[PDB]
């Protein structure tokens, strides 16, 4: 494809990304740093400040997850070629890509000490999350570890918009009916991402490779997360998970 | 050139040459060859002895799966083990592992066959898996990250010289790792399932790595 | 079902 | 790990 096409594609994705996601990375980091006058997020460091504690956080993350799925689903439909895909594959691509994207974007809201929550109105410390009882205290730590390494790449919303699209158009998801169309689209997205990184990050070496590498880390983070939910289901008789997440998780990986 | 692909290819060629039981035995066998393989990978042997142990313990599973998966390109719907045994889909769908087996064939084997990755490419991808800076315990994670990046550079160059007609081959190669990882984790889950049950478990070395 | 509707 | 460690050296 001509560079003009790839640039047009990069801009298209960035624009629909801005429309699909309320809190961008630019805003979040501005907040985390405090270079914006609106309201410094409330800091939740323990039980008193938060006002079972594990259940509330459980509900909090669950509610945010459901919103993200819908947001990601809307963004996917704006990717050239996606809606022209067999409906079944669209569902499959979303089924397996949403959590990888959720954790990718969760990184934009974290730093070595915490994570913005509730539209960026709150800031839950890492320490606090690691202190939750039973298996509840080891859910976020894996994400924080990932976040730190991922954020070191210093990607901006324009970089992320394409990366997320690349994750969605993965032709290796179990159950796909027509792999070729999906791979052709990802190919165009990959080239656009490569050009984007070269122009946006001229002094950063092998950034394209390091970013693609992160796609395998996301696989691990997702499987490890499912397993922890397996534990909870086992050690918490009253599991109960939102029906949408149940659907996405039914026979996942 | 810090990370020559010819040496990586040599590392590959230098070691080419109950189904669940036959598979576990083959794996046990390839663990020994894996060591010899690692030593032939430029700079691997220069790392502290303790780091080498860590890297191999963390990536042996994926390293061996990538290996037989590429070797399996030669057969229709089966898996070619190093010991020469050919595991067919039916046998898998008889030990209660047809699902994961089908993932290997579709998400790895067929993918490697369709883009026809050569041995140098497999070698580089495997080296990348080897130099995992995120392995817990490394004396210098950054140093390992540097080695991994050196393989990125060498492989990218190799792809641009060997396959100038396909700009995105490099990315397509790096995108084989996600499946390898997700599949590796599941094989790990199965192995740990076949272990904590016994009944004539696997060989000692594989068992050692399985702790 | 929900994913189908969302689209 | 006696085996891995033994082989590597
Ligand atoms: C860390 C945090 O806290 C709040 C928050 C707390 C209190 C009130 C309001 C919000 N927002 C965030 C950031 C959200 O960051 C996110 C983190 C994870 C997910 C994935 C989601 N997990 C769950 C799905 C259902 C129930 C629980 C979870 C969990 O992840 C979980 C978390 C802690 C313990 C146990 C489980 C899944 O679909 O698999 C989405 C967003
Ligand atoms: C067939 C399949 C997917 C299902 C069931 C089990 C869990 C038994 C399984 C295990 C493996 C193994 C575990 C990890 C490294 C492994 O290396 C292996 C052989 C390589 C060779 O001959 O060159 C087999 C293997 C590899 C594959 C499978």
């Amino acid at each position: 494809a001509e560079s003009a096409d790839l640039r047009a594609l990069a801009k298209h994705l960035y624009d629909s990304y801005i429309k699909s996601f309320p809190l961008t990375k630019a805003k979040a980091r501005a907040i985390l740093t405090g270079k914006t006058t609106d309201k410094s997020p409330f800091v939740i460091y323990d039980m008193n400040s938060l006002m079972e504690v594990a259940i509330r956080i459980f509900q909090g993350c669950q509610f945010r997850s459901v919103e993200a799925v819908q947001e990601i689903t809307e963004y996917a439909k704006s990717i050239p070629g996606f809606v022209n895909l067999d409906l079944n594959d669209q569902v499959t691509l979303l089924k397996y890509g949403v959590h990888e994207i959720i954790y990718t974007m969760l990184a934009s809201l974290m730093n070595k000490d915490g994570v913005l929550i509730s539209e960026g109105q709150g800031f839950m410390t890492r320490e606090f999350l690691k202190s939750l009882r039973k298996p509840f205290g080891d859910f976020m730590e894996p994400k924080f570890e990932f976040a730190v390494k991922f954020n070191a790449l210093e990607l901006d919303d324009s970089d992320l918009a394409i990366f997320i699209a690349v994750i969605i158009l993965s032709g290796d998801r179990p159950g796909l009916l027509n792999v070729k169309p999906i791979e052709d689209i990802q190919d165009n997205l990959l080239q656009a991402l490569e050009l984007q990184l070269k122009l946006n990050h001229p002094e950063s070496s092998q950034l394209f490779a390091k970013l693609l590498q992160k796609m395998t880390d996301l696989r691990q983070i997702v499987t490890e997360h499912v397993q922890l939910l397996q534990v909870i289901k086992k050690t918490e008789t009253d599991m109960s998970l939102h029906p949408l997440l149940q659907e996405i998780y039914k026979d996942l990986y | 050139e810090d990370m020559p692909v010819e040496r990586i290819l040599e590392a590959e060629l230098a070691v080419e040459p109950d189904p669940v039981t036959n598979i576990c035995q083959a794996a046990d066998k390839q663990l020994f060859t894996l060591v010899e393989w690692a030593k032939r990978i430029p700079h691997f042997s220069e790392l502290p002895l303790d780091d080498q142990v860590i890297l191999l313990r963390a990536g042996w599973n994926e390293l061996l799966i990538a290996s037989f998966s590429h070797r399996s390109i030669a057969v229709k719907d089966g898996i070619l083990l190093a010991t020469g045994l050919h595991v067919h889909r039916n046998s898998a769908h008889s030990a209660g592992v047809g699902a994961i087996f089908d993932r290997v064939l579709t998400e790895l084997v067929s993918k490697m066959r369709d883009m026809q990755m050569d041995k140098t490419e497999l070698g580089c991808l495997r080296a990348i898996v080897l130099f995992n800076p995120d392995s817990k315990g490394l004396s210098n994670p950054a140093e390992v990250e540097a080695l991994r990046e050196k393989v990125y550079a060498s492989l990218e160059a190799y792809c641009k010289h060997k396959y100038p007609e396909q700009p995105g081959r490099f990315a397509k190669l790096l995108l084989r790792l996600p499946a390898l990882r997700s599949i590796g984790l599941k094989c790990l889950e199965h192995l740990f399932f076949f272990k904590l049950i016994g009944d004539t478990p696997i060989d000692t070395f594989l068992m050692e790595m399985l702790e | 079902k929900q994913l189908s509707e969302l689209l | 790990h006696k085996i891995l460690h033994r082989l590597l050296q």
